[PDB]
C-alpha cells in the first residue's frame, strides 16, 4: 503493498 | 455579508475561489452559511499533527486512532526525511482553521478533523478494517490518500475484512446512512496505469476523485478509468500552482501535489454538503456529485454525453465538483430509493479472446421482479478470464443507450499471465440511463503479438432503482 498517493 | 478569510496564504489558494472561474466554488457555499460546523473528517494516512497551529482547533481525538502502534494517538512519527507528513497535508485541506493569521483554510474549516494512523508499518487487511471501520457513528467523512502500487502491473484491492468494513459502513455506519468513502484515484499516469485495477477506487462504496492542473489539463500522474467519479484541482507543472496546507512541524507548505490532495478537497466539498443536509445517504451523495459536477474547461481527448445527456471522461468522471452547487442541490434533496441489484450471467459458454471478441446480450433488468432496474447508478463486468499477456488487453463495455465505457486500457508494464479472476469492472458513465436493451462487451488485443486466452465469465451487476428520473440535461 500500500503506496501513498 | 460574508467575509471570505484573512489568512496570509488564503491568497494562495487559487482552487477555492478566484475571478477566473477555475475554481471548485466555495466561497459560494461559504456565503449560504456552509463551513462545516458539526460534520467529522477523518484521514487515513500516516497520522495527523494534532498539535499543528491551524489544525489543534478543529481536531476532533473521537475521529482519531493510532492503529499501527495500536493506541488513540495518531501523532506522526518525526524523522529527518519527515515522511510521515502526508496525513498532516491531508488533513489541512479538509479542515485548517480560518481567520488565525495562520497559513491557509480548509474548504470546511468548521469542521472537525481526526486523522488514523495506519500506513505506518505492515497494512494488513485488519489495519485497513479497523482503519476503515473506526467510530462510524461519530465520523461521517473518511478520506484515502493511498492504495494498491501504481506501478501499471498490479491488480489489487480490499481484502475480506476490509471489503466487509466498506460494507459494514455504508450499511450501519452514520446512523443506517452510510459511511461517506472519499478516494483518490491514482498517481500511475507515467507508468500508464489504470484505476479499474484498484480495487478500493474501483468500488461503488468509494467516491473516486481524479485530479486537473490549474490551466485545466490532465496531469502527468493521472490514470484513467470509468470508476471515477468527480475531480478536483491538483498540481500540474512547475507554471501551475500547487495546494496549499498544514506541513509537519508546526509549518506551511504551497506545494502539495498529485491526487493525494484531490481526495480532501473533495471530502470537504462533501463535508460542506452534509452540513446542509445531515440526512443525506452514501448513494445520495454520489447522485449530488453527478448532477454538479461541471465539465467545462477541463482538456480531455475523450469526452463523451452519456445517454441522459450528460458529459464524462474517463480523465475526469463528471468533472469538476463545484461546492455551491452542491450545497444548494443538497437542501432540499428527496432521499433516493433503496438500491436494487440485478444480477445478469451473459454466457453460456467459454468463449476464446484470440485478436477480438465481442459478446453481445439483450437484458430487460430484472424486468417482473422487485429488483426491476430502470435507473442505473453504477455497473459492473464481473469477468473471469485467462490471458497470456494481461496488459495488451483493452475492454470495453457499451450500454444500451451507447455508451462506451473503457474498463480496461492496455497496460504497457503488466506482462501477467494470471488473468482475471470475477474482477468486478466498475463505471459510472451510464448512470441514470436504462439499463433495459443490448449491452455489448469488447475484449481486443492491442498488440501485434499472437496472444491468446479465453473468457470463461462475464456477470453484468446492475444497481439502481426503478422511479425518479429527471429530464435528460
Ligand atoms: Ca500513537
Ligand atoms: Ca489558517
Ligand atoms: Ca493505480
Ligand atoms: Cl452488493
Ligand atoms: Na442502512
Ligand atoms: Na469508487
Ligand atoms: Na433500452
Ligand atoms: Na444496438
Amino acid at each position: 503493498x500500500r503506496v501513498k498517493g | 455579508v460574508y467575509q471570505e478569510p484573512t489568512d496570509p496564504k488564503f491568497p494562495q489558494q487559487w482552487y477555492l475561489s478566484g475571478v477566473t472561474q477555475r475554481d471548485l466554488n466555495v466561497k459560494a457555499a461559504w456565503a449560504q452559511g456552509y463551513t462545516g460546523h458539526g460534520i467529522v473528517v477523518s484521514i487515513l494516512d500516516d497520522g495527523i499533527e494534532k498539535n499543528h497551529p491551524d489544525l489543534a482547533g478543529n481536531y476532533d481525538p473521537g475521529a482519531s486512532f493510532d492503529v499501527n502502534d495500536q493506541d488513540p494517538d495518531p501523532q506522526p512519527r518525526y524523522t529527518q526525511m519527515n515522511d510521515n507528513r502526508h496525513g498532516t497535508r491531508c488533513a489541512g485541506e479538509v479542515a485548517a482553521v480560518a481567520n488565525n493569521g495562520v497559513c491557509g483554510v480548509g474548504v470546511a474549516y468548521n469542521a472537525r478533523i481526526g486523522g488514523v494512523r495506519m500506513l505506518d508499518g505492515e497494512v494488513t487487511d485488519a489495519v485497513e478494517a479497523r482503519s476503515l471501520g473506526l467510530n462510524p457513528n461519530h465520523i461521517h467523512i473518511y478520506s484515502a490518500s493511498w492504495g494498491p502500487e501504481d506501478d501499471g502491473k498490479t491488480v489489487d484491492g480490499p481484502a475480506r475484512l476490509a471489503e466487509e468494513a466498506f460494507f459494514r459502513g455504508v450499511s450501519q455506519g452514520r446512523g443506517g446512512l452510510g459511511s461517506i468513502f472519499v478516494w483518490a484515484s491514482g498517481n500511475g499516469g507515467r507508468e500508464h496505469d489504470s484505476c479499474n485495477c484498484d480495487g478500493y477506487t474501483n468500488s461503488i462504496y468509494t467516491l473516486s476523485i481524479s485530479s486537473a492542473t490549474q490551466f485545466g489539463n490532465v496531469p502527468w500522474y493521472s490514470e484513467a478509468c470509468s470508476s471515477t467519479l468527480a475531480t478536483t484541482y491538483s498540481s500540474g507543472n512547475q507554471n501551475e500552482k500547487q495546494i496549499v496546507t498544514t506541513d509537519l512541524r508546526q509549518k506551511c507548505t504551497e506545494s502539495h501535489t498529485g491526487t493525494s490532495a484531490s481526495a480532501p478537497l473533495a471530502a470537504g466539498i462533501i463535508a460542506l454538503t452534509l452540513e446542509a443536509n445531515k440526512n443525506l445517504t452514501w448513494r445520495d451523495m454520489q447522485h449530488l456529485v453527478v448532477q454538479t459536477s461541471k465539465p467545462a474547461h477541463l482538456n480531455a481527448n475523450d469526452w463523451a454525453t452519456n445517454g441522459v445527456g450528460r458529459k464524462v471522461s474517463h480523465s475526469y468522471g463528471y468533472g469538476l465538483l463545484d461546492a455551491g452547487a452542491m450545497v444548494a442541490l443538497a437542501q432540499n434533496w428527496t432521499t433516493v430509493a433503496p438500491q436494487r441489484k440485478c444480477i445478469i450471467d451473459i454466457l453460456t459458454e467459454p468463449k476464446d479472446i484470440g485478436k477480438r471478441l465481442e459478446v453481445r446480450k439483450t437484458v430487460t433488468a430484472c424486468l417482473g421482479e422487485p429488483n426491476h432496474i430502470t435507473r442505473l447508478e453504477h455497473a459492473q463486468a464481473r469477468l473471469t478470464l485467462s490471458y497470456n499477456r494481461r496488459g495488451d488487453l483493452a475492454i470495453h463495455l457499451v450500454s444500451p443507450m451507447g455508451t462506451r465505457s473503457t474498463l480496461l486500457a492496455a497496460r504497457p508494464h503488466d506482462y501477467s499471465a494470471d488473468g482475471f479472476n470475477d474482477w468486478a469492472f466498475m463505471t459510472t458513465h451510464s448512470w441514470d440511463e436504462d439499463p433495459s436493451g443490448e449491452w455489448v462487451l469488447e475484449i481486443e488485443n492491442t498488440s501485434e503479438a499472437n496472444n491468446y486466452g479465453t473468457l470463461t465469465k462475464f456477470t453484468l451487476v446492475l444497481y439502481g432503482t426503478a422511479s425518479g428520473s429527471l429530464v435528460p440535461r
